[PDB]
């Protein structure tokens, strides 16, 4: 089952992003794709990955929609395809 | 595959290169520079484009079935060929652009030609090798003709051309005929003509002139 | 810091075998796609294949496919690009070069990849029907035609060699002003031609001696002749 994307952190140039995984199945499975980009235009994928359950994205342009997704490494299936915007 | 293949300016002289694109859908844009005879580098991916303190430099965006890479304020590291790279949507292959070129703008130059007779010691081997070198011209847009006694020859010179030099920006340029001993020894008159536009200048030797 | 050092190369007859790898330190492989390019001498690049060695996704070009083969070690932290019925266009630079990462980003979105951001640095891969050959030296003087107060042009033609690369040297490297070092074209029975020329004022003519020294590694030649006036 899918990580759950949500944002807490906002901001001009940093968009700071955060996924709950449930605990039953928290078999810490490696770690987790973050998968972003910007919209239609440069495609930079620039993605991370960590382990946790938040990352803070930073270096992002301002004033711009963002699409985001988070993945489970898979050594099965990512989440649904999420877009956030800078302030 | 680019629109164009080989250009010229000058420093701070604001260019543009231009690379043609299979459309489908908005896709990636890398453009790499290869400095000649180093190996390929990528700009860097910075939203406006660059390569250096989040300058402006090396700038890029689409237009149409093309993609572009205007750079403002020309320097003289920049001048390299530069590629553009694409990643389709098919069997997640890689196209790559024809390749461009960059030339220092000089004043036009005089090709000095001196023509160069096959030595002796080849010529106990069998082989006849007559060798013309245009020498520090520009452009290197021009066309050699090799006659034998006033004969033009054809598929039997093979030409090679340096890479600019790093001061004055000129070419100097090799064109060999290779001929048979035999062959070389039934004639005399061996001319190289080279046309650089409208003044066309030969230079030519006599089997046995010394 | 990080590198994808490459290795074999050397030299193959067609219908040959060269099984080609890149060593890779310091990123963390298996994420980072791993793309085989060639830089065919003279012309521009051609993207051999690509593979992402954690999940191992084939991808190969049309002009080489079924010929090659890539694959990938993440233990080994090391790349292999099998190269199999080797032909004469085969003849390349062969090139190393990292990608991004992604499972999502290969898949689904990946007509918006990133670009080959960390690059090889090339080893040469000849396929041509001869044998290491040490090339045959000749001199190309002037006269005393050529004079115009300074205007004396020699140098040496370095025929019928094979592989590249040669080095030509100058006076042993003393002579260096001038020197117009040819880049090498192939004669059309197939084997290595260059030549290299300097000029020189019409007064030193036969005060100044002129050896050029000519290296063939490839076949461990050696050539240090002189260019006298004719």
């Amino acid at each position: 089952e899918p990580p759950k994307v949500r944002l807490e952190g906002r901001s001009t140039t940093s968009l700071s992003v955060s996924w709950s995984i449930p605990p039953p199945q928290q078999s810490r499975v490696w770690k987790y794709e973050v998968t972003y980009r910007k919209k239609g235009d440069s495609n930079s994928y620039n993605v991370r990955r960590t382990e946790g359950f938040s990352v803070t994205l930073d270096d992002l342009a301002p004033d711009t929609t963002y699409l985001v997704q988070v993945q489970a490494l898979t050594q099965g299936a990512g989440s649904k395809v999420h877009e956030f915007q800078t302030l | 595959t680019q629109s164009p293949s080989s250009l010229s300016a000058s420093v701070g002289d604001r260019v543009t290169i231009t690379c043609r694109a299979s459309q489908s859908v908005s896709s990636a844009v890398a453009w790499y520079q290869q400095k000649p005879g180093k190996a390929p580098k990528l700009l860097i991916y910075s939203a406006s484009d660059l390569y250096s303190g989040v300058p402006s430099r090396f700038s890029g965006s689409r237009s149409g079935t093309d993609f572009t890479l205007t750079i403002s304020s020309l320097q003289p590291e920049d001048f390299a060929t530069y590629y553009c790279q694409q990643y389709v949507s098919g069997g997640w292959l890689i196209t790559f652009g024809q390749g461009t070129k960059v030339e220092i703008k000089r004043t036009v130059a005089a090709p000095s030609v001196f023509i160069f007779p096959p030595s002796d010691s080849q010529l106990k081997s069998g082989t006849a090798s007559v060798v013309c070198l245009l020498n520090n011209f520009y452009p290197r847009e021009a066309k050699v003709q090799w006659k034998v006694d006033n004969a033009l020859q054809s598929g039997n010179s093979q030409e090679s051309v340096t890479e600019q030099d790093s001061k004055d920006s000129t070419y100097s340029l090799s064109s060999t005929l290779t001929l048979s001993k035999a062959d070389y020894e039934k004639h005399k008159v061996y001319a190289c003509e080279v046309t650089q536009g409208t003044t066309s200048v030969t230079k030519s030797f006599n089997r046995g002139e010394c | 810091e990080v590198q994808l050092v490459e290795s074999g190369g050397g030299l193959v007859q067609p219908g040959g075998s060269l099984r080609l790898s890149c060593a890779a330190s310091g990123f963390d492989s298996g994420a980072y796609l791993r793309h085989w390019v060639r830089q065919a001498p003279g012309k521009g690049l051609e993207w051999v294949a690509s593979i992402y060695p954690s999940y191992g996704y084939t991808s190969y070009a049309d002009s080489v496919k079924g010929r090659f083969t890539i694959s990938a070690d993440t233990s080994k932290n090391t790349a292999y690009l099998q190269m199999n019925s080797l032909r004469a266009e085969d003849t390349a630079v062969y090139y190393c070069a990292r990608s991004a990462a992604s499972y999502y980003g290969y898949w689904h979105w990946y007509h918006f990849s990133p670009g080959m951001d960390y690059w090889g640095q090339g080893t040469l891969v000849t396929v041509s029907s001869a044998s290491t050959k040490g090339p045959s030296v000749f001199p190309l003087a002037p006269s005393s035609k050529s004079t115009s107060g300074g205007t004396a042009a020699l140098g040496c033609l370095v025929k019928d060699y094979f592989p590249e690369p040669v080095t030509v040297s100058w006076n042993s490297g003393a002579l260096t002003s001038g020197v117009h070092t040819f880049p090498a074209v192939l004669q059309s029975s197939g084997l290595y031609s260059l030549s290299s020329v300097v000029t020189v004022p019409s007064s030193s003519l036969g005060t100044q001696t002129y050896i050029c020294n000519v290296n063939h590694k490839p076949s461990n030649t050696k050539v240090d002749k002189k260019v006298e006036p004719k």
